[PDB]
């Protein structure tokens, strides 16, 4: 339906969970 | 005396992320002389204070790392990791992809496996 | 000791996060003395140790930050944040909002593009 | 003859993680003696790095915690702590599951409000 | 239908971000 806009915000939610620990972490 | 005020505030709803963008991009060079190969992979659009280890995996599309290339340094504000690095050609011989990995510490070590990467 | 005991762990069915909770607030207050402007604003519910820039926007919501009128401050540990700050009343004569945002540093750029918001 | 190659790289696809897999997994041995009780708690997959504070939470699941036993220890590099802490026999009367936590802080606090728990 | 799938990626970044904070916390 229209979970396919939730389904992209899951991926950039997942981008950005390691774009912030790999920031953190440097 | 002087005239106050005293709004109450309000939560804003689309609170958009700011600051640089995670779009990752680079230009490798390959530079080789007399018997050694100097490297310079060039990234940008990467994570802004990240370490970036990157090495020659050889066939195998995951497979062994000729570790002896590895080249680890920091992805300055904006990601712009620029690595660089000499290994003699004898040991690079059978490596068909320089992959680029995020890393945990400045003492190499894995975190991502394979952020970008191109063949040769 | 003389009585002993061993016990296997098992990882319940649900772990809960304890501590603050994100519940931004706020309560600004202008105080526009001889060409002068002082601004109080105390946010309560905020993130544990966050930076919390915050500047008075033109009209044209959305609009240009008055960056002479910049207010940093750090949030405690339970979100508790007080931004001062004194800007002439001459400079900001066309403000129409008060944002606050989150930073990325001590005296910098932002990181959000708005968290809360006051209308004025 | 600088034989030079340049190579503009991909931006790849599988991104997967590289190190210790949160999966919490351990045993507990209380072990009395001449009324005082020594608790040793040796978990292993847990955070690589991260406080885990733990308590004698009391029956009642909620219930008080008997704070007179917080054992406080921080992870290595795999994720291996070793909870280990002195509390009389009579003060641990009455408690019924040793809850293991997350510490936000080394001075304890209760980040997390359970990531595993034993029967005692 | 097929978003159990999603689910699981949510339960996986639901850990994942607590992770993350509690290893660059400690």
């Amino acid at each position: 339906s229209d979970f396919d806009a939730l389904g992209g915000r899951v991926t950039t939610v997942e981008t950005r969970v390691e774009t912030v620990n790999n920031s953190l972490t440097g | 005396g002087p005239t106050e005020g005293t709004y109450t505030l309000a939560p804003q709803a689309v609170v958009k992320p700011a600051g640089p963008v995670y779009a990752p991009a680079g230009t490798a060079k390959i530079s080789e002389t007399l018997g050694v190969t100097r490297t310079t992979i060039t990234l940008t659009g990467m994570a802004p204070y990240a370490i970036y280890v990157a090495h020659y995996h050889k066939m195998g599309s995951d497979g062994p790392a000729i570790m002896e290339s590895r080249m680890i340094a920091q992805a300055s504000a904006d990601g712009k990791v620029t690595l660089t690095g000499i290994v003699p050609t004898a040991l690079i011989r059978d490596a068909a992809y320089i992959n680029v990995h995020h890393g945990r510490d400045f003492s190499g070590a894995l975190a991502d496996s394979g952020v970008i990467c191109t063949p040769i």
